[PDB]
This record gives structure tokens, sequence and C-alpha cells, in this order.
């Protein structure tokens, strides 16, 4: 994250770190929408132009964390994953369409104040709350500047833009499964989220029954906090649908 | 949604304890709730 | 492009075998 303050604790407990077996290493971000699956983007596993596809055994899951870089001993959880699911028609070839991938972990993890998790939208909350100008927040323990890691767990919270300013920043094609965020050079305010970021929540505090709500995945964006240009997220409403689909093909 | 008790956090809402930057998405709604 | 992935170097703290 790229000007960005320091998360308090238990601020996002559905915060999750996609961690490397060997090197150990972060990964990715990833959220908890349940006690037993995750919802991070397809990108973290499988990068083919890049030799990237991780498979269930090259990783750990750890939730409940705030230090980056800490074993917190007798906070976070770590998990094994029992299997990785991708969208079968998620665009690695050309411009990240259906980024998004659910992993479903060997053992539900107990909640604690720590550990909670996030709210899938629906429809309605989806219509009302996705809207240009609404913030929503972003976390996670990515770059702190295009070209170090932060110490502990990051924040930003950025508005909606529009449609076709989101069209008119890019070379890249631009589908209905995305949307895109940050401040506009005119507004003066910056931030976005950095590589190291993705596949994070980019979450909603609904107006009306003030629980939060998972909209967006970090996706891609082209350098970060650059002037002019904003970060892209999978739209979790658009693929809500496969997600259910999943869930109810095999687990919980 | 996507839980039962989803979204709802142990150290602020079931508290009512507010978050200090949770008032700047609210007010962004055209003052929320 | 794509996020990618971030924080290589080991700087991380070893996780418990049990664990891993």
């Amino acid at each position: 994250i790229v000007e960005g303050s320091d998360a308090e604790i238990g601020m996002s407990p559905w915060q999750v770190m996609l961690f490397r077996k060997s090197p150990q290493e972060l990964l990715c971000g990833a959220s908890l929408i349940s006690d037993r699956w995750v919802l991070t983007a397809a990108h973290c596993l499988l990068y083919p132009p890049w030799d990237k596809n991780f498979t269930e055994n090259d990783l750990l899951v750890r939730i409940g964390k705030h230090s980056r870089t800490r074993y917190e001993r007798n906070i976070e959880k770590i998990s094994m994953l029992e299997k990785i699911y991708i969208h079968p028609r998620y665009n690695w070839r050309e411009n990240l369409d259906r980024d998004i991938a659910l992993m479903k972990l060997k053992k539900p993890v107990a909640f604690s104040d720590y550990i909670h998790p996030v709210c899938l939208p629906d429809r309605e909350t989806a219509a009302s709350l996705l809207q240009a100008g609404y913030k929503g927040r972003v976390t996670g323990w990515g770059n702190l500047k295009e070209t170090g890691q932060p110490s502990v767990l990051q924040v930003v919270n950025l508005p909606i833009v529009e449609r076709p300013v989101c069209k008119d920043s890019t070379r890249i094609r631009i589908t209905d499964n995305m949307f895109c965020a940050g401040y506009k050079p005119d507004e003066g305010k910056r931030g976005d989220a950095c590589e190291g970021d993705s596949g994070g929540p980019f979450v909603m505090k609904s107006p009306f029954n003030n629980r939060w709500y998972q909209m967006g995945i970090v996706s891609w964006g082209e350098g970060c906090d650059r002037d002019g240009k904003y970060g892209f997220y999978t739209h979790v409403f658009r693929l809500k649908k496969w997600i259910q689909k999943v869930i109810d093909q095999f687990g919980e | 949604s996507g839980e039962a008790d989803c979204g709802l956090r142990p150290l602020f809402e079931k508290k009512s304890l507010e978050d200090k930057t949770e008032r700047e998405l609210l007010e962004s709604y055209i003052d929320g709730r | 492009x794509p996020r990618g992935g971030g924080g290589g170097n080991g700087d991380x703290e070893e996780i418990p075998e049990e664990y891993l």
C-alpha cells in the first residue's frame, strides 16, 4: 500500500497472508469469507508468462496477522490448503479478466477478536454501494513505494471512479468484471495498492446494516500511485454465482 | 451475506467502537446510516 | 500489469515446524 496508514488491531479481521512454504515468503493477500474458504486473485496462483503455477502444496495461509514478518505466537493461525479453484475463464492471456480464485482450507478456522469473515455482497448491496465517488478500503502488507515493506498491515481508502475515466487511462481492455479506484490528479489526495497487495480485499461498510462487504479483489495496475492512473479490482458481485457454485459443489 | 455474523468486527462493531477512518467512507455515501 | 507478489527477502521469522 502507497500513502496508507497502519491498520489498528482487529480493523480487518478477514485479512489473510498467502505465504510461500520455501522460500518462506509473502505471496499475496487473500480474505476469509467463511471458516473454511478463502478468496484471492487467480494471478496469485497462476500466471504462466512468469512461470507462476502454485499448487496447494506450495502454500500456507496465515490468518489474524498484524506484523508483516513475525510469527504472532498466540494470535495468528496458519493453515494448509485442501484444494485450489480458479475461474475456468480467468483470462491470463490478455487482461486479467475474472482474476479470482477460491481456496478451501484443510480445517475450519476458529473465529476470535482477530479472525472474522467479511460478507459477500448481494445484488442490492452492490447496486447501492458501487458508485463513482464512494470510498472503499484496501489493506495489505505490500509495497510502500512503486520503487519498502511495511512492518504492520497498511490501509488506505479510495473513491470508486467512473467507467470512462477507467477506460481512458490505459491501453488494456477493461471488462465488466473489473472496476478501477483511486484519486484524480485534480483531487490531490493519493494512495493505491502495490505489488504484494494483490489478491487482497477492497471493502465497503454498508450504511444500512453497518456490515463490511468485500466488493473487489486487488487485481492489476500500471505502477503504484502514478497520477492519472488507477488500480483495478475484480468485481466480486459479478462473479458471485461462480462462487456459490463452487462452495455448493465442494465444501463447507 | 458472505457468512452470517459476517462483517461485524469483534473490536469495533460488536462493541460499538468506530475505527479511526471509517467515518471517511460513510460520509462519501452521502453521509450514511 | 498484474499486484504480482511481494516480500521474498527471508526477512521473515521462521514459522513452526508443525505449521509447515
